[PDB]
């Protein structure tokens, strides 16, 4: 007590063209405690090779985690980035907008 | 300027039988250090991560470091004693100090409780947080009088050794540390804005060090509607910021964007939109 939600951000380190590959980034900021799932998605399911960094904390004392990956964009793929934190009623899916990208 | 070496740790106490402790070292945002919890050691991240100092010293340090690690956790885990309404909790720590250009370094030992501040290391006293009364105060009665040794330990780790390991530190990654990066631009369209608009979206990323300048632009003319959003971090040390643009309908043609950064020096990247 007390608790703060994670704020959710998904973009890539390169520009979206199918068939390169490039990396898809998901920073996860401002949340506290410090318990929390963090998956990047391929058309729903947890990508299982992923990096992230360590945990850390900004002067305010909430947490903040870099997720990264390597990945290779298509036309039909879809990639997100799922959430679970006791902030959050149901686990929460930040899909990626490859033109966009996913900010708050 | 000035420059900060931070060793951070996180203690999660689940119940009275399970917590887990994680720990790493950061210059400024670069994070140099990690900490292994189950062989209690220090992950060094680059070649230059042990700075000027030996194999000893950091050994004497990961000794310490696992003593600490493990004994603040017993030591919590007793005090806490069957009060398991007051699970699960969790403690932060911040340690570490600044050196800074033309003054003394600075040094700092930081606690937080459940995401509060709880108390702090003042050259040669904890001091209860005035906003986490009774538990603060608690605790820094026990650490003023029942752990002197642990005290003078740390008061030459913040003011004494954790500067000196910074400086060669700095100098054994000068190389890094001062690095200049390139970005890289592209562009691309962003949810509408409303009816008879469009976004658009310039993109500039994997640059270092972070401050960077980003306008969309009409040939010389920069752009009212400009919005810049966060610098945002990616992996291996570069940074990455979104600036978009709306503009009306018939009318996004002849657009640009300019990015100037310390990188480029007079290279400007200019991009142009393309399409619409
Ligand atoms: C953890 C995250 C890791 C991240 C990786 C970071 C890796 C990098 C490389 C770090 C290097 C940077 C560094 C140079 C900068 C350091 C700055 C900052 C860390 C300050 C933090 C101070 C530490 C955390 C608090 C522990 C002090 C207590 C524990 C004192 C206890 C000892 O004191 P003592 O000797 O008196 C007890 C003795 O106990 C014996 C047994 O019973 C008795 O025999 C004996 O007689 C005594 O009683
Ligand atoms: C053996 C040395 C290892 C390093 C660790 C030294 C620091 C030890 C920290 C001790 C934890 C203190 C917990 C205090 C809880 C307490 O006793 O206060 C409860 C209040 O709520 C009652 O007013
Ligand atoms: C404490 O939490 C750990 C982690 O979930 C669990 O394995 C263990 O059974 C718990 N101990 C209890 C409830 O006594
Ligand atoms: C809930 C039990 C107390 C938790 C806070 C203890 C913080 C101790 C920090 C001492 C640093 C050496």
């Amino acid at each position: 007590a007390i608790q703060r939600t994670p704020k959710i951000q998904v973009y890539s380190r390169h520009p979206a063209e199918n068939g390169k590959s490039n990396f898809l980034n998901c920073y996860v900021s401002g949340f506290h405690p410090s318990d929390i799932e963090v998956d990047l998605l391929k058309n729903g399911e947890r990508i299982e090779k992923v990096e992230h960094s360590d945990l850390s904390f900004s002067k305010d004392w909430s947490f903040y985690l870099l997720y990264y990956t390597e990945f290779t964009p298509t036309e039909k793929d879809e990639y997100a980035c799922r959430v679970n934190h006791v902030t959050l009623s149901q686990p929460k899916i930040v899909k990626w907008d490859r033109d966009m990208g996913s900010l708050v | 300027e000035h420059v900060s070496f931070h060793v951070i740790q996180i203690f999660s106490f689940v119940n009275q039988s399970w917590a887990r402790g994680q720990g790493s070292g950061w210059l400024d945002e670069l994070q140099t250090h990690g900490w292994d919890s189950e062989s209690g050691t220090i992950i060094f991240l680059h070649q230059w991560s042990k700075g000027q100092f030996s194999n000893e010293e950091l050994s004497d340090l990961e000794l310490l470091f696992r003593f600490y690690l493990f004994g603040l956790t017993r030591e919590i885990q007793d005090h806490a004693s069957q009060d398991y309404s007051k699970y699960p909790f969790e403690v932060q720590v911040k340690a570490g100090c600044e050196l800074h250009s033309g003054g003394s370094p600075e040094g700092f030992f930081q606690v937080a409780f459940n995401g509060l501040d709880l108390l702090s290391f003042q050259q040669t006293t904890w001091v209860p947080s005035p906003g986490c009364g009774s538990l603060a105060q608690s605790v820094c009665h026990l650490l003023n009088h029942q752990y002197e040794g642990v005290t003078e330990t740390v008061y030459n780790l913040i003011r004494s050794t954790c500067p000196r390991f910074l400086l060669g530190l700095l100098d054994a990654g000068k190389m890094y540390v001062h690095r200049q990066v390139r970005p890289e631009a592209w562009l691309s369209s962003g949810p509408s804005p409303g009816p008879g608009r469009l976004q658009l979206v310039c993109h500039v990323s994997g640059f270092y060090p972070k401050p960077v300048w980003v306008m969309w632009m009409r040939g010389e003319q920069e752009q009212q509607g400009t919005q810049l959003g966060d610098i945002l971090p990616n992996a291996n040390g570069t940074w990455y910021l979104r600036a978009t643009l709306d503009v009306a309908d018939g009318e996004a043609a002849g657009l640009s964007c300019r990015v100037k950064h310390s990188s480029l020096e007079g290279q400007d990247i200019i991009l142009y939109w393309r399409g619409s």
